[PDB]
């Protein structure tokens, strides 16, 4: 059967200009989180978006015998059960089957958060109950807006990194598409001297201390302690050498306070943009400068 | 290579027509009217013949007023601007455009051929050589389009026509959009949606290549890689990226498909360092003569088989907005 196209409502992703308040107790919110763990659209959302989304969920009180959703009807919301019992019914051809029930637990209508489509089953309350609802448009806008803000922010931290200045706009976006984020609590190790250099970091907040145990300096012995070679802050990057060589990490890196870094895998970087050395040479009048930065003194 | 030549000359030709859309070209009195095959569930498409030249075209009837409702009125005003600015052998053509109180009439080229969906479904599945033949045409079409920063976003058997020469002709630019950067509308066809679209991460050219992977798989299998009875399950499968290939699929094919149906953008063909060449140079396409396919010199494996009277309003209405057309 010919498959028809689907389409959600369009929206200007780029933040218009700051211009949904539904109260919830800790237990209620905590319970909403649990009920949403496995839903694919929610499953891998960051801490912030999940919060904004739960914030947006409005309460819907239902009296017994009431129809929450009716098969065939257009759908706009997704619902989480707060209280009550409900019977689920599904009509196939001329037959209607009371297929299952919900007892103060459950959720349904997830598809409605994607695009407008017919309700596939009918849900009726069998007691006074309460449901948390979420409108598609509200849900999509919260998410897009946030991801478009994150993208602009990632874009900036890549752009201000001089090593990537010769990169084209589209090349920076490929990075933004896949680049990761990590939070480190003060004092915890980010990079360990000796292990394999697979990625590089770009500090977006906090500070990082780079230490080296002065032994790999001669022929067997010495210092065997801790020495700080460098100390990076917001906007700086470290682990850059993984982009141009393949030797174990020279030194260790520890978070100086609370840290947030953008983490990029070197192999992914190469598959996407090719080797870093070529990028550094793209702009020939800065090739030397770049080289001295990467393999130079300071 | 000429590839660069072609695309360069192509972008030139496109930017020119893009920054100066060819508005209201021909006159309605130069075309008559024949059959009226354009119902379905939307729009009014009726066949028509020309005067002097006496050619056959497919005219889409879009009542200036009919608009404003529905789902959108830009996904069209934009659709028109693209069809008019583009030029490729495997792309349908906006022959003539015009409006006035009637307003917004599309005179599309007409190929008395068959639908890709009907052909594929009848015979079940295409042989790999035959599938590779159609695939090549779509790869080339996407390279052209992406060269102009345009994404199709609705690839599927249903949107592909087989002309009388047996070559593909792509139709319906409902979701076509020029995007340099990232876009976000959740649109397309369930079976063919990319993980990034389903999850609203933002996207661009990479979704077309993913769709191609789906399209190639279905042609050689008879059914799409993430099929299911419930839309929800389709998406969960799409997001997991796990694919099971039929026994008869060759090695080169499986490999190509594992690279097209990559949930990981750092590993998806078309999105990497070499772009479309990672695809063009794949072992599965080794026996493909790209120039030959472009000039339509290769022998296709299948040659397909081959009302009312509306009036204006004597007055222009919604022309206080559909100016650009």
């Amino acid at each position: 059967t010919r498959r028809v196209s689907v389409c959600a409502e369009t929206f200007n992703p780029d933040e218009e200009e700051e211009d949904v308040v539904h109260p919830k107790t800790d237990e209620q919110r905590c319970r909403l989180q649990e009920a949403c763990k496995d839903i694919l659209l929610f499953k891998n959302l960051d801490q912030e978006q999940l919060s904004q989304v739960l914030d947006a969920m409005f309460e819907k009180i239902v009296k017994t015998d009431e129809h929450v959703i009716d098969q065939g009807d257009d759908g706009d919301n997704f619902y989480v059960i707060e209280r009550g019992t409900y019977d689920i019914l599904v009509t196939k051809d001329n037959q209607t089957r009371s297929v299952g029930q919900y007892d103060n637990r459950g959720s349904f209508g997830e598809l409605a958060l994607m695009y407008n489509t017919p309700r596939a089953a009918t849900i009726i309350a069998t007691s006074e109950g309460s449901l948390w609802g979420l409108d598609r448009v509200t849900f999509r806008r919260i998410i897009v807006k946030n991801n478009a803000k994150k993208r602009k922010m990632f874009e900036s931290f890549i752009e201000s990194v001089p090593l990537f200045k010769s990169l084209e706009m589209s090349e920076r976006m490929k990075i933004v598409d896949v680049i990761g984020e990590k939070i480190y609590k003060d004092g915890e190790r980010i990079i360990a001297q000796g292990e394999k250099a697979d990625s590089f970091y770009i500090i977006e907040s906090g500070e990082v201390s780079i230490l080296i145990r002065s032994k790999t300096k001669s022929n067997k012995n010495g210092g065997n302690q801790e020495v700080e070679i460098a100390h990076c802050h917001k906007g700086q990057y470290f682990g850059e050498l993984a982009l141009v060589t393949n030797k174990p990490r020279a030194a260790s890196a520890y978070g100086v306070g609370d840290v947030k870094c953008l983490v990029m895998d070197v192999q992914a970087f190469e598959r996407l943009l090719g080797p870093c050395m070529d990028i550094m040479k793209r702009n020939i009048s800065h090739y030397e400068e770049q080289l001295v930065k990467m393999f130079g003194s300071n | 290579e000429s590839v660069k030549e072609f695309l360069a000359k192509a972008k030139e030709d496109f930017l020119k027509k893009w920054e100066t859309p060819s508005q209201n070209t021909a006159q309605l009195d130069q075309f008559d009217r024949i059959k009226t095959l354009g119902t379905g569930s939307f729009g009014r498409v009726m066949l028509v013949k020309h005067k002097e030249s006496g050619n056959h075209y497919a005219m889409k009837i879009l009542d200036k007023q009919k608009v404003v409702k529905l789902k959108q009125i830009e996904h069209t005003l934009n659709e028109k601007r693209i069809l008019q600015a583009v030029n490729f052998p495997f792309l349908v053509k906006l022959e003539f455009s015009f409006k006035d109180n009637s307003n917004l009439y599309m005179v599309m080229e007409y190929v008395a051929g068959g639908e890709m969906f009907s052909h594929l479904r009848r015979i079940g599945r295409f042989s790999e050589p035959h599938a590779r033949f159609y695939a090549a045409q779509i790869v080339l079409t996407f390279e052209y389009l992406h060269s102009l920063d345009l994404i199709y976003r609705d690839l599927k058997p249903e949107n592909l026509l087989i002309d009388q020469q047996g070559y593909i002709q792509v139709t319906d630019f409902g979701f076509a959009k020029r995007v340099k950067g990232r876009t976000w509308t959740l649109c397309g066809t369930p079976e063919y949606l990319a993980p990034e679209i389903i999850l609203s991460k933002g996207y661009n050219k990479a979704v077309d290549w993913w769709a191609l992977g789906v399209l190639i798989y279905e042609m050689a299998a008879g059914y799409p890689p993430f099929f299911a009875d419930q839309p929800i399950q389709i998406y969960e499968k799409i997001v997991s990226g796990k694919v099971r290939f039929p026994s008869h699929f060759s090695s080169d094919l499986k490999d190509l498909l594992r690279n097209l149906l990559q949930v990981d953008l750092t590993k998806r063909f078309g999105n990497l360092k070499n772009g479309v060449n990672d695809i063009k140079n794949h072992k599965w396409f080794a026996t493909t003569d790209w120039i030959a396919i472009y000039q339509r010199k290769v022998e296709a494996p299948f040659i397909p088989k081959f009302e009312e009277e509306i009036r204006v309003s004597i007055n222009e209405k919604c022309g206080k907005e559909f100016t650009e057309f």
